[PDB]
Parts: structure tokens; C-alpha cells; sequence
RNA sequence: AAUUUUUAAGGUAUGUAUUUUUUUU
RNA sequence: ACGAAUCUCUUUGCCUUUUGGCUUAGAUCAAGUGUAGUAUCUGUUCUUUUCAGUGUAACAACUGAA
């Protein structure tokens, strides 16, 4: 249940995306061995699409976030759908 | 389904526009109506399933019947499947081990 | 009438071929993403400039600076070289070996 | 001048959201998080 | 990429006849031959008692559509 | 700033030649007819074989000059930038397209 | 209170060369 | 100084296949394991005070106090 990703099959990847784009998946994990399209999508857009979001947080972010999390009880994709943010960093 | 799924994303789309259709006094007075039945019933709240727990093992045997029952008639595995029935075999082979990942997710995994 | 169907098949040979051969391919690939494509010359074929120009390939397949004598298994173990402390001073020796004579 | 077609879906051959959300959502939560507290009191 | 599609004049200059090879077609033999010319407790108790747009999608024929058979 | 019509393009280049065959003619002083036949109208015009020699020489000349000032633009165009990805020569020639487009 | 019968085609490629009496220096 | 020719150089300008089409993304499919062992990149620390022992081919290294 690792399914864990080395430096090695990220640079593979950013390598694969930019060749294929990202919606040939399939084409994707031809060139990476141990992994499956489902699980190479899901870690580009969890992790290594540049136009995430991974830096610190400022003042008005975690005022921000304690306002949205209070008024949207647990629901973490629409939060960090307003956030602009991974869910799992949010 | 393309049409359908289009016709999904609209109406979420629109929800977050305009807002949720319930109304505040129609949400409190729904909330009102639970809690009084709650009382006459006079009903125990579920508890989380405990660290030692009578039934856990059973309420597994049931749980991974019902998922290998699909697989019982098929022919042709697809990748998908082979992954599906390899966690169910392991569920087989250890049951407490895939108990505590169970609980584990239970509390843990909002994502 | 199993044209209802609407899997076929080409009428040439044998197909799928062995999972040994698909490796094969796969890291012919896999290293010329990683490497952007350059044709890395072997260190005999007398010398289409070099993106670098110091890597290359020895009479062996591995990969070889010829700079710091280092030698590489993969594109990836290269590109930490390149980004590598090591491979920072010798060009600067290099450097100022080259600016104590012309 | 035109820019060069890159599609997401192709790579042939060679050449390799805004706003926020509405006071209704706001406006719900405190009536379920005060007839809540109201009731658990 | 069609680019250029066919010229008729290139078949129509070929020297085959006038008409084509002479292949007597089933739709050419004649038909309409001839022209046409013109001249009270129970109710109390409860809780909560008492334009066209113009695109195919977003219509209101369309979601009554997707709203049954896609059930 | 700015582009030109092809037009105006035309006439500065007739300029440029005007100019440049002046100075073949003042090099030249420093280094120093019409028939029609009457049983067709085809029209005949002497000519001297000198200064049309000259000309061949010219549109040759400027050609060459031309080929390979465009060639040297080849040479540095592609040694020049480095810094991206590129699988091929003709990836790299798009990006520096995509480099003029900004 | 009465039906109704069967032949082709989409599957085993396709392409090239091959049996020739020695065109005048 | 100037009319002015030719080679060299920068810039502006000019620019190359700047992906052959179409549909239900046209459809679907993918990684063996265990025991022993070596090779090879990168990151981090040290060229920095004396003497006494251990240690080494000699260093190094390790061990004490001013
Ligand atoms: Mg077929
Ligand atoms: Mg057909
Ligand atoms: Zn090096």
C-alpha cells in the first residue's frame, strides 16, 4: 500500500507531463514502471503540478481558513477549492 | 453522459453562486424536529467502534464477503480488480492488522 | 457472423512479444527524457555541439565525466553531478588553469 | 500574429477560478451551530 | 488536412464520352417526364405546515431531458 | 516602430541598388536602339555584353551574400540559447519563436 | 379465423523479380 | 571634415511542419519473489593549539590533561 514516490519517478513524471500533457495518462505510466495511471494522475495534481500552492501561511490565511472550516463543517475539496490550495496541505 | 455530467457541473456551479436553497429557519426548525423525536425515543447515541470490540471480526466477514462476492463469477481481471482481490486476501490473512487501518482511517483520513 | 463483436485482429505474426523486450524499450526512454533528448557521444568516436560538453560514454556503456573522472550509472545519478559541488571546482580549476595560459 | 496550437490531448510527432462564497452559507451554519449549542444545553 | 479538394473540369475534360462510360444508372431512368407551369388536530400538529434562452444546454427542453432518461 | 507595407519595402530597396550602382559606375570612371521587323512587329534592342555580365555577376553575388549572412544568423541562432528543455533542433527553433511572440 | 424456408461481402494480405539468343565502333 | 565603395559586428525587421483530419479521450490492456555480496553519484562533518599511550608500511585514526 506504499505506492511511494522517489525522486527519481517525480522527475520522471514532470518529464512524462510536459511530453504527453495530462490528459494521456495512460502514456504516462508506459514510461514509469510501478505505477498505474490512476495513481500518476492522482500524485500531479496532489503534488508535483507547479501551479500548486506550497508555501507558508500567512495571518489572514489561517483567519481565513478557521472561518471557512466553521462554516463549511468537514468538507475539504470545497475549502480548498476557495483556498487555492491542496486539500491535504489545507 | 457527457450532457449529463455537464448538466452536474452546472447546477454545482450555480448552488455556489446563489447559496444553499434551505433557509436558516427552515434548517433550525427540521433540527428541532429531530432532537424532540431523539427524546421521546429516548435513543443511545452509536459509540465508535472500540479498541476491543465483540463483533469486529464478524462484522469483517460480512464486509469482505459482500466485496468478493463480485468477483466470485468474473473472468477476465482487469489491473483494478487483481489490486481489489489482493486486499481482500490479505483482509483474510490479517484481520487485525487491517481492523487498526480501519479505525485508523476512521479518525484520521479527511482527504 | 461474430462481426458483431468488433475486436479483430491484423494478419502478421506473433504479437505481444516479452516482457523482456518491453524493459528494454522503457529505459531507452526513460533516459531520453531525462536527458532532453542529446546524443551523448561515446569517448572514441573523434569529435553538433555538446549541451555541455563534458559527459560521454565509454568503450563500456557507462556514463563518464571527463572533467572529474567520476563515473555514472544513469542520466539521473549525472544530473546530481552537474548540480553537484564537485563538478563546481574542477571547472573552476579548469578556470583559472585556462587564465594562467593561452 | 497567432500563437502555435498545444493541445493537452495530442503531442503528435515532434514539437513537444475566482470568487468567494455567499452569505447563505454563512448565514446557515450559525442557525445549526446556535440550535445546537441551544439544544445541547 | 483537405487543403485543395477536387476540381469538377479535370472529370470533366476526361475522354470517356460526353456522358459517362455508358453505365445506365437506376435512379437516371426517366421519371416525371413531363413539367408543371404555373397560371382539526391532525392538521395543526406538523412542523412546517401552511423566457427563451438561446442555447441548446442551458434550455428548459434540455434538463427535462436529463431529467428522465437519465433517471 | 515598425513593421512596413511592402510597398515602401520595395522602394527602399530600389534606392539601395540605385546607390550601389552608381558606385560601379564611379569605380568604373576612376579606374578609366530599336528595330522592328516589318514582317513581324517582334522588336529587337542592342545590347552591350559588358554591364549584363556585370549583372548576372551582381544578382548572383547578393544572392551568396544574402545565403549565407541568413546562414550565419543559423549558426548562432541555435548555439546561443541553452537554458530550457529540447528533444530536437526544430523544438528548440519553436521556443525561440514562442521567445519573439512575448 | 394459420407462419414460411436464401445467397454474396466485411479473414486469412499486398507488392517486386523471375521461361528471353549475344543490334554493327 | 566631407560625397563614397568593400569586409567584420550589434540591433530593428523577415522567419522556418508553428503537430495531417474525423468518432463513443475512437476502444482496450500493463510492476514476480528470497538468500548472500560488490560497484557507483549526491548531501553532511574535518586540513586547527602541545605532549603520553593504542594504532599504521609511514600516515591517518582513536585515547588523556594545559
Ligand atoms: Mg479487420
Ligand atoms: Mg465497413
Ligand atoms: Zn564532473
Amino acid at each position: 500500500k506504499g505506492g511511494v514516490w522517489t525522486n527519481v519517478e517525480d522527475q520522471i513524471l514532470k518529464a512524462a507531463v510536459q511530453k504527453y500533457g495530462t490528459h494521456q495518462w495512460s502514456k504516462v505510466a508506459s514510461l514509469l514502471q510501478k505505477k498505474t495511471a490512476r495513481q500518476s494522475e492522482l500524485r500531479w495534481n496532489e503534488y508535483l503540478n507547479p501551479k500548486l500552492n506550497f508555501t507558508e501561511f500567512s495571518k489572514e490565511e489561517d483567519a481565513q481558513l478557521l472561518d471557512l472550516a466553521r462554516e463549511l463543517p468537514n468538507q475539504w475539496r470545497t475549502i480548498a477549492d476557495m483556498m487555492a490550495r491542496p486539500a491535504q496541505v489545507c | 453522459t457527457r450532457l449529463w455530467i455537464k448538466n452536474e457541473q452546472e447546477r454545482q456551479r450555480q448552488i455556489q453562486k446563489n447559496g444553499p436553497e434551505i433557509t436558516p429557519e427552515e434548517a433550525t426548525t427540521i433540527f428541532s424536529v429531530m432532537v424532540e423525536w431523539l427524546e421521546s425515543r429516548s435513543f443511545s447515541p452509536i459509540p465508535f467502534p472500540p479498541l476491543t470490540y465483540k463483533n469486529d471480526t464478524k462484522i469483517l466477514v460480512l464486509a469482505l464477503e459482500d466485496l468478493k462476492d463480485v468477483y466470485a463469477s468474473k473472468v477476465r481481471l482487469n489491473a483494478s480488480e487483481r489490486e481489489e482481490l489482493a486486499l481482500i486476501e490479505e483482509a483474510y490473512d490479517n484481520p487485525h492488522d487491517t481492523l487498526n487501518r480501519i479505525k485508523k482511517y476512521l479518525l484520521t483520513q479527511r482527504v | 457472423m461474430n462481426y458483431l463483436e468488433g475486436v479483430g485482429s491484423k494478419k502478421g505474426g506473433g504479437g505481444i512479444a516479452s516482457e523482456s523486450q518491453f524493459n528494454l524499450q522503457r529505459r531507452k526512454e526513460v533516459e531520453s527524457l531525462l536527458s532532453k533528448g542529446e546524443n551523448v557521444p561515446y569517448t572514441f568516436q573523434d569529435e553538433q555541439v555538446r549541451s555541455n560538453p563534458y559527459i560521454y560514454k565509454n568503450h563500456s556503456g557507462k556514463l563518464v565525466c571527463k572533467l572529474c573522472n567520476t563515473m555514472h550509472m544513469s542520466w539521473s545519478s549525472v544530473e546530481r553531478h552537474l548540480g553537484g559541488k564537485k563538478h563546481g571546482l574542477n571547472v573552476l580549476r579548469r578556470g583559472i588553469s585556462i587564465e594562467k595560459s593561452s | 500574429k497567432i500563437p502555435a496550437a498545444v493541445s493537452n490531448w495530442k503531442n503528435p510527432n515532434g514539437y513537444t477560478e475566482n470568487n468567494t462564497i455567499n452569505d447563505g452559507f454563512m448565514k446557515l451554519s450559525e442557525a445549526l451551530e446556535n440550535a445546537d449549542k441551544k439544544a445541547r444545553q | 488536412t483537405s487543403h485543395r479538394p477536387q476540381l469538377e473540369a479535370r472529370s470533366g475534360a476526361k475522354a470517356a464520352a460526353y456522358t459517362p462510360t455508358g453505365i445506365e444508372h437506376a435512379r437516371l431512368l426517366p421519371g416525371h417526364t413531363t413539367l408543371k407551369y404555373r397560371k382539526r388536530s391532525w392538521r395543526k400538529g406538523t412542523a412546517f405546515g401552511r423566457g427563451y434562452i438561446n442555447d441548446m444546454t442551458k434550455s428548459e427542453y434540455h434538463q427535462e431531458f436529463l431529467h428522465k432518461h437519465v433517471r | 516602430r515598425g513593421g512596413i507595407s511592402y510597398d515602401q519595402l520595395a522602394k527602399l530597396s530600389y534606392e539601395k541598388t540605385l546607390r550601389n550602382l552608381a558606385t560601379q559606375t564611379q569605380n568604373s570612371s576612376k579606374q578609366d536602339k530599336v528595330q522592328k521587323d516589318t514582317k513581324t512587329g517582334k522588336i529587337t534592342i542592342a545590347d552591350d555584353d559588358k554591364l549584363v555580365n556585370k549583372l548576372a555577376v551582381s544578382l548572383q553575388s547578393e544572392s551568396k551574400k544574402r545565403y549565407e549572412a541568413r546562414k550565419r544568423q543559423m549558426q548562432n541562432a541555435k548555439t546561443l540559447y541553452g537554458v530550457e528543455s529540447f528533444i530536437n533542433d526544430k523544438n528548440k527553433q519553436f521556443n525561440e519563436k514562442l521567445s519573439r511572440e512575448s
